């Protein structure tokens, strides 16, 4: 049964990092890709960024260039993201989203995500 | 037409196409 | 660089109503607009696969159309069970695009 | 080459109780999985066309669910109509893939 | 109203060969692949071959690599398979069924089964 | 072009008698057959839409079944109230395309 | 109370046109499509045309195409049937077909007919 399951969430003061995963189970990532996504409480969704399987294509949303950074253990089946000098603005639930469509229909597949929180 | 969230390869043994006199989605 | 907008944002109408969502886009789309359905607190669910294409599970009561910059979600006879924000997405290359959302509630 | 594997190799249960049936492929096949249902001597009937798209004729005792690799048949409300031996089928290029076949007994 | 009919089952000596016949009715042989299928006594089903239309997606299981030659007859509507160097273990009922999913639904099309018997 | 025909297109038996009509594509359809009664100076009316499901609020008489391209209309204790001309229907695309009737009478 | 209700039929010289016309009522010609089907005095049915919505997929049978255009009144929620150099072939009684299929059932729709006669 196919899950993502998101953690390494918390409070970081202004300036510090953070490092989240997202740990696959139930499939292999090697075929599409894998998203994170952001909400702010109260505000609506955020993509953030993709990584891509075999990081063949790294995108970003403009909010976050030269801040977050995203990568993949290939030994673990997990994506993380490095979240690097984070500001109040960032507080959110991330979630990790891997939707792909293939023939038969879609997938969509979402976790329940990881509260971060920069204050 | 291209999509890299689309795989665009056809089951064989299912017709990819739909009767224009009946509602795809029933 | 492609902003997606949903004008109506927020919608209420009575059980059994039918509720209009709009949604545009500075870009062409070309009917890869996926809709979906958040019920605070949760993740969203998706219900539309692309413009006028329903994904199974997701009620008949749902439908949709649209090309090109201008897509609409039609709720028919609206239940409390679908008080969510509604949310279009953009998927046209390796990353999506979200718009506002939009929130319906019940009259 | 694609190994397609039924846990519950059997079965047993009341009548009206609740069953069900898993079966896992060694490959993703996009919910391109059939379920069949084959009383002794006869060929096998099918029952679900995809995973989660029930046969007409079949009665709704059938539900067929999940996808990419997992997936599962429930049989609600077993009845003694059931006994029989049921296989999960992959459908996804020439030729099919049976499992080994699970069979429902009745208490 | 459709018929898959299965012949030319028996008993045959190991190391010597059967051609078996799918007789087709009900419908032409128009457009989708028929399939052979094979059951064991005891056991469950196991797919054997597949002869698409017009003679070209011909694929066989491994089991009988090498030993089965599937062929259509396009002028009697009819599926015939040649089966060489029989052994013991090739003991079934073998099975005529042609699946293809179309909009309206499922066509599933079984036949009755021949037994063949090599012993 | 295909074409649709029906073989029996006379057919006489008395009340409560159980008559057929074969209808033959020469080309592969689906299930997409539909049966049409027409009653003299009436425009058809629908009895079976696609290959044996039926009309709401046709008589329990009428059934049939098929596919492919060999389908049969089946009528069980017929009555006086049947005399009409069948036809069978083809719409698996744009447009119709209609048998050449086959007309049903009493004995 | 939903009907379609044909015109514009008469008694024509052959050689000479008329311009048959269907008004839809109780419903708006806003999805499918709508037919027309003729019937000779004694024939069976024969399907004449048909327009898709938004006056689009426009085909003929072969008897009539080329002798016959179909188009759409937007304004009038109305179907037209223009038929150029009728011959005594065309002598048929013209219906209104409104057919599709969807959701919690079928649709047939026809009208009465308006006859068309070529002397």
């Amino acid at each position: 049964q196919v899950k993502l399951v998101e953690s390494g969430g918390g409070v970081v003061q202004p300036g510090r990092s953070l490092r989240l995963s997202c740990e696959a189970s139930g499939f292999i990532f090697s075929t599409y890709g894998m998203h994170w996504v952001r909400q702010a409480p109260g505000k609506g969704l955020e993509w953030v960024a993709v990584i891509w399987f075999d990081g063949s294509n790294i995108y970003y949303a403009d909010s976050v260039k030269g801040r977050f950074t995203i990568s993949r253990d290939n030994s673990k089946n997990t994506v993380f993201m490095q979240m690097d000098s984070l500001r109040a603005e960032d507080t959110a639930v991330y979630y990790c989203h891997r939707n792909f469509y293939d023939g038969s229909g879609p997938f969509d597949y979402w976790g329940q995500g990881t509260l971060v929180t920069v204050s | 037409n291209a999509n890299p969230n689309v795989d665009p390869n056809a089951n064989p043994n299912v017709d990819p196409n739909a009767n224009p006199n009946v509602d795809p989605n029933a | 660089d492609i902003q997606m907008t949903q004008s109506p944002s927020t919608l209420s109408a009575s059980v059994g109503d039918r509720v209009t969502i709009t949604c545009r886009a500075s870009q062409f789309i070309s009917r890869w607009l996926a809709w979906y359905q958040q019920k605070p607190g949760k993740a969203p669910k998706l219900l539309i696969y692309k413009a006028s294409s329903l994904e199974s599970g997701v009620p008949s009561r749902f439908s949709g159309s649209g090309s090109e910059t201008h897509f609409t979600l039609t709720i028919s006879s609206l239940q409390p069970d679908d008080v969510a924000t509604y949310y279009c997405q953009e998927y046209t290359s390796y990353g999506r695009t979200f718009g506002q959302g939009t929130k319906v509630e019940i009259k």
